[PDB]
């Protein structure tokens, strides 16, 4: 009855996330133009990262929920460890974005000289290392699992449950909130001075507020979109353990931190390099 | 041959009227902007006054701001200049002017140094 | 008395340009198809060429 | 086919010398900003930076190199060249800006650089790039205003009618009459920059003058305005 | 004394044009009616040549069909190889602006010219291996805009000042001037047989030289804007020029006007380069809507679209032997179009 309704959402959401990530990775192997600018390293690794997702961590679950057991009682030990490193990267790939934007936007000459393609890689590697660092070292020595048909059902520690998800979402919504409200101050300040000039100029002319929205209304899609997918999950992550939260509700929660990495791909890759080249590859213009 | 003949001029009198015709040949009209430059005795070259294509933005030279209509008829092939409250000061060489690419804002036309987009002008003398 | 002698030099010009000898337009236009038709098989643009005698492929 | 194996080892070996060359210079030309200086004759455009006073001398093209806080600047003076400008300024669509000199002294020349300045505006190449505008020799405008007669007023019929704007700061040892010229002839340039309305590039107003050691810090400050302005468009920001 | 002189040139020009209608019979696209079209040529890109920091401006091909060199404004002029994409030198410049490039016919000498104005010869063939300037030619006032080699002796250079000259490099001096044109010239294509070139400058009038007497034969009065660049059709009996106004002219030595112009009204941008097939039945013109259009030459009617550049086509190349076609953009990437 309602199995049928939830399963073309579920599959819907899949297919969506596999569309947008091969087309951008696509886009961006065969055309060099979007591989000279060092900003676009980034969103390769949030491509890849946001393709894992729905390669490897979104189908199991959703055959799972849909059949109502668990197929394969092995593979949930290590379905956990790459559930842990794919949505870690996918949120320590934001935080370098982030980083990126204010070393530019701030510095912009220290910016060109400072920012080799070799440094690049190093923000890279420390992001999916730290991946892998928190994710199958204690999943597989089993520090989660010893709190004390088949299901899948990970029961995180009380040690591991805060653990990770300071290292996986508090720091970097951190970073995040500092980085994105100096951006809004640079921001703020050119328009200031846009406007001065802007009605000396009207001021003549008459002798003889669209651009402030436009600055609140990006800053605003980017913060609002990832805090509103992950902030009632890594809530309630920390709270479970510790404590009430129904089983059924708990899963709802989870898919709604994975229906992120299907809106990944349209916030950070509506440039005009990007829209180009999206039409070229999918032969739709 | 791009070529271009002024018509009109000769001694006047301050106060008077004058129409300046403009005689181009040898191109399409309807698709460069034109304009109008002349040539103080012992002085240099100055931009006088421009219209564009269709004809709706005009803007003049200050200092003989509202006192010169400028008419582009397309059909016609023509550049009219009305010269009305003539003044003795104002007295010089006027030359028909073409920028020299089309569909373009853009106007390089106030070089001395045969600027090969140019009538050879009608000598406008004002004697008091 | 320097326009006067640019324009001198225009004239004379004008009268070494004007005496030339002009061939019509209907043979000139043979000559141009009779060299477009003869050297048409030589053109590697106008002609495809095979990857084996092709030096690029 | 071994001798023709051992040839394809000679040129790869070239090959890549030439590479590793051209990746240190690399990092050289990305580290240069370009400017380009352009202005009247009267104006002085060679007075604007008397702070490095490097001034390499080629055949026509003049190029003085200054640094200001370890970031280096080649501005490039073009000299002996005709008149005619409509063809070479296709070059320098790369530069990160163009510096604009003019002399607000003489009212009867500033009509031929408010023409200068609106074909630049509307060049096509030259929309990509902004304009550093700097209002030369203001120090012999205070002293001309004294004279008692207003060229001004004669060259613009806009200055019987215009009012001394409130977003402008007057410095406190100027006469006011002096004041109301210097924001009306900015004005007039402003009013060719926003009549496009490109939203690209901008156009910088400084006052300047004959004896003036701070040109260098005002000329890396908007360099910084330009290059933020671009990553914010870019992001989608602005 | 002025306005009899005027009076006599334009008694003279009507003239001129009486006699270019006496001898229009007919024109060349009627006549070219009974002829099978061409089709749709689609070309790819068999190579790209990267290395450049900044737009490349100008570049040459080689009489081998190896070797081209390209110029570009950082200051590098690049000999590349077109086969195995390999950089067989790199010569750092004086001047940063470079506005021409040309390769000697026995591949021993590279010439640069730009805003400087100085053709700077260098050598390719020192015992020591380093390349070197081998003379400076300071003569012209205005920037140097193209320059073609006659042989390793005689080089023809076209200035900004209105004036070509011939340089001899032995000697260093001027052997001859031409100071015909009025407006800026842009650039100059030699005649096959080296005897005759035909120079396009901005005052849209076109003019045929004779090198060894040192004065033009023929004007051409066809366009309507500044014409861009020049190309000799093959037989050294007629050439093509593009200009601001988005037609392509071809124009015959013999009858002393335009046979064919090359225009489409949805394109209105400029013409940067144009350069002949070896057959000459392909017209190719870098337009600056960023992409290339073949045209026919017999038919005026585009075989097809070279859309592979992300800034302006700024020149274009053929071979020798007409077997690739290699286009220098303003994003600093060097396609070859097969
Ligand atoms: C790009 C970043 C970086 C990021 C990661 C790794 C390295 C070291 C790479 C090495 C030189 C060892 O090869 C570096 C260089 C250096 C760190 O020293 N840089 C930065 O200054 C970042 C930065 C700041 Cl703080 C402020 C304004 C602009 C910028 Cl860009
Ligand atoms: C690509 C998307 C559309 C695939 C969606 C697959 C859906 C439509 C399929 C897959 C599993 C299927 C269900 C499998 C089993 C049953 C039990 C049967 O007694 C009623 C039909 C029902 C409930 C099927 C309905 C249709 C179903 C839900
Ligand atoms: C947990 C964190 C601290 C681990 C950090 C590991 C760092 C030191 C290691 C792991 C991956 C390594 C990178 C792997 C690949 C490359 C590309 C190469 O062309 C330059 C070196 C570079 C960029 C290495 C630099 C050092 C590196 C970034
Ligand atoms: C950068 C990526 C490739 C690093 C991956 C490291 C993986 C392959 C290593 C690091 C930690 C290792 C685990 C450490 C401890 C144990 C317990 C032992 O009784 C079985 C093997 C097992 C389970 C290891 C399997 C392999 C392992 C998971
Ligand atoms: C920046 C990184 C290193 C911070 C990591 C903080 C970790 C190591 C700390 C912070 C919160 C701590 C937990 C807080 C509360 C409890 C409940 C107690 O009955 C057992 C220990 C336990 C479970 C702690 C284990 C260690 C812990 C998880
Ligand atoms: C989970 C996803 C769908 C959440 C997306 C939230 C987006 C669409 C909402 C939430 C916050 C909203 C913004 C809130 C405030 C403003 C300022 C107002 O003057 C213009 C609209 C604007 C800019 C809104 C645009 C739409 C907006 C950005
Ligand atoms: C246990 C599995 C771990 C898988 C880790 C995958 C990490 C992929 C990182 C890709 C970084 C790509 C950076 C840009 C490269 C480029 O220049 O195109
Ligand atoms: C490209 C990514 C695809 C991911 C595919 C994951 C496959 C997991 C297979 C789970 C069942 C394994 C059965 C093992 C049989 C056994 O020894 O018991
Ligand atoms: C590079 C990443 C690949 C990921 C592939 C994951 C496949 C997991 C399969 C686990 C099988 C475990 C079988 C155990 C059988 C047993 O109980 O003894
Ligand atoms: C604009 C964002 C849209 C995001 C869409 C996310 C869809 C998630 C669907 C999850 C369905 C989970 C059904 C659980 C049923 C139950 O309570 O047992
Ligand atoms: N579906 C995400 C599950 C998850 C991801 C990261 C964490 O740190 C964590 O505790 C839990």
């Amino acid at each position: 009855s309602v199995r049928i309704l939830t399963a073309c959402f579920l599959s819907l959401l899949i297919l969506s996330t596999l569309l947008g990530n091969t087309l951008v990775c696509a886009a961006v192997i065969r055309f060099r133009h979007l591989r000279s600018k060092v900003t676009n390293f980034f969103v390769i690794s949030l491509a890849v990262s946001d393709l894992l997702v729905a390669v490897l961590v979104m189908p199991w679950k959703a055959v799972a929920e849909i059949a109502g057991f668990w197929p394969f009682g092995s593979f949930c030990n290590i379905w956990v460890a790459f559930d842990i490193m794919c949505s870690t990267a996918s949120i320590l790939n934001l935080c370098v974005i982030s980083v990126d934007r204010y070393w530019a936007i701030s510095s912009p000459f220290r910016y060109e000289r400072k920012m080799t393609p070799k440094a690049a890689f190093i923000l890279i590697s420390v992001a999916w290392t730290l991946s892998v660092l928190i994710s199958f070292i204690p999943v597989q020595l089993s520090w989660h699992k010893a709190k004390p048909i088949d299901n899948c059902d990970s029961s995180l520690s009380r040690t591991y449950a805060i653990s990770s998800s300071v290292i996986s979402f508090y720091i970097p919504v951190a970073i995040m909130i500092v980085t994105y409200t100096r951006i809004y101050r640079i921001a703020q300040k050119q328009i200031r001075r846009i406007a001065a000039l802007e009605r000396a100029a009207v001021h003549a002319k008459n002798c003889q507020f669209k651009r402030e929205t436009k600055v609140l209304k990006t800053l605003s899609v980017i913060m609002g979109v990832f805090v509103c997918c992950w902030l009632p999950f890594f809530i309630l992550n920390c709270i479970l353990p510790f404590c009430c939260i129904d089983s059924n509700t708990f899963d709802v929660f989870v898919w709604f931190g994975w229906a992120n990495s299907s809106l990944n791909p349209i916030i950070y890759a509506f440039n005009a390099d990007f829209r180009k080249a999206f039409s070229t590859l999918l032969g739709c213009y | 041959q791009v070529q271009l003949q002024e018509s009109g001029g000769g001694l006047v009198q301050p106060g008077g009227s004058l129409r300046l015709s403009c005689a181009a040949s040898g191109f399409t009209f309807s698709n460069y902007k034109m304009n109008w430059v002349r040539q103080a005795p012992g002085k240099g070259l100055e931009w006088v006054s421009d219209i564009s294509q269709s004809g709706a933005s005009i803007s003049y030279t200050g200092s003989v701001k509202g006192r010169f209509t400028i008419s582009r008829d397309n059909a016609k092939n023509t550049l009219y200049l009305q010269m009305n409250s003539l003044k003795p000061e104002d007295t010089a060489v006027y030359y028909c002017a073409r920028c020299p690419a089309p569909f373009t804002r853009d106007c390089f036309d106030v070089t001395s140094t045969t600027y090969a987009y140019r009538g050879q002008g009608t000598q406008v003398t004002v004697s008091s | 008395t320097a326009s006067i002698a640019q324009a001198r030099k225009l004239v004379e010009q004008l009268k070494m340009e004007a005496n030339i000898d002009r061939i019509k337009v209907s043979k000139a236009a043979a000559d141009l198809m009779a060299y477009c038709e003869a050297h048409a098989k030589e053109d590697p643009l106008l002609t495809p060429v095979p990857a084996s005698e092709n030096p690029f492929r | 086919t071994e001798d023709q194996r051992n040839e394809e080892k000679a040129q790869r070996e070239a090959n890549k010398m030439i590479e590793k060359q051209l990746q240190k210079d690399k990092q050289v030309y990305r580290a240069t900003h370009r400017l380009l200086l352009l202005g009247a004759d009267n104006s002085g455009k060679s007075t604007i930076v008397k702070q490095m006073r490097i001034y390499h001398v080629n055949s026509g093209i003049f190029e003085t190199k200054f640094q200001v806080d370890k970031v280096n600047f080649h501005m490039f003076d073009v000299g002996a060249q005709r008149d005619e400008r409509r063809k070479w300024i296709q070059c320098f669509n790369d530069v990160t800006a163009i510096i604009f000199v003019v002399d607000s002294s003489d009212y009867n020349r500033l009509q031929e650089a408010l023409n200068d300045f609106k074909s630049i505006w509307n060049n096509k190449w030259l929309r990509t790039i902004s304009v550093i505008l700097f209002l030369n020799k203001q120090d012999l405008l205070a002293e001309k205003v004294l004279a008692g007669k207003s060229k001004i007023e004669d060259y613009f019929p806009e200055f019987a009618r215009y009012t001394t704007p409130e977003d402008a700061t007057p410095e406190p040892g100027e006469d006011p009459r002096v004041t109301r010229a210097k924001y009306f002839i900015r004005d007039e340039f402003l009013r060719i920059s926003t009549a496009s309305g490109d939203g690209r590039h901008y156009c910088y107003p400084h006052f300047t003058c004959s004896v003036d050691t701070e040109n260098a810090r005002r000329i890396f400050n908007d360099c910084r305005d330009i290059i933020q302005r671009m990553h914010l468009r870019q992001y989608e920001l602005l | 004394e002025l306005d009899q002189l005027r009076q006599e040139a334009e008694q003279l020009k009507n003239q001129i044009r009486d006699a270019r209608k006496a001898c229009a019979d007919a024109t060349l696209s009627q006549i070219t009616n009974n002829i099978d079209p061409v089709g749709r040529i689609q070309m790819r890109t068999r190579r790209t040549l990267r290395g450049h920091l900044a737009k490349i401006y100008a570049m040459h091909w080689g009489t081998d069909s190896r070797l081209l060199v390209s110029a570009s404004q950082d200051g590098k002029l690049i000999i590349w190889d077109s086969y195995t994409t390999n950089k067989v030198h790199a010569i750092p410049l004086r001047s940063s602006w470079v506005m021409t490039c040309a390769y000697a016919p026995s591949g021993n000498y590279v010439a640069c010219g730009g805003l400087d104005n100085i053709c700077s010869i260098y050598n390719l063939k020192t015992r020591e291996g380093n390349v070197r300037v081998s003379r400076e030619l300071a003569g012209h006032t205005g920037y140097l805009s193209c320059c073609r080699f006659l042989d390793d002796n005689q080089i023809v250079t076209s200035s900004g000042d209105t004036t070509c000259a011939l340089w001899d490099i032995e000697t260093g001096q001027q052997t001859t001037t031409f100071t015909g044109h009025t407006g800026d010239v842009m650039s100059l294509s030699l005649a096959p047989d080296t005897r005759l070139f035909v120079s396009g400058a901005c005052d849209a009038s076109a003019k045929l030289w004779d090198v060894r007497e040192g004065m033009c034969r023929q004007t051409f009065t066809g366009h309507e804007s500044d014409i861009n660049a020049i190309c000799f059709f093959p037989n050294g009996n007629a050439f093509a020029t593009g200009s601001d106004d988005a037609t392509c002219r071809l124009f015959d030595l013999r009858a002393d006007q335009e046979l064919m112009t090359y225009s489409h009204d949805n394109i209105i941008c400029g013409i940067t380069s144009v350069s002949f097939s070896k057959s000459g039945r392909l017209l190719l013109a870098g337009y600056d809507d960023f992409n290339c259009n073949v045209w026919d030459a017999l038919k005026a009617d585009r075989a097809g679209v070279l859309a592979g550049h992300d800034n302006r086509v700024s020149c274009l190349g053929v071979t020798d032997d007409g077997m690739a076609v290699a286009t220098g953009s303003w994003d600093s990437f060097l396609k070859i179009w097969n």
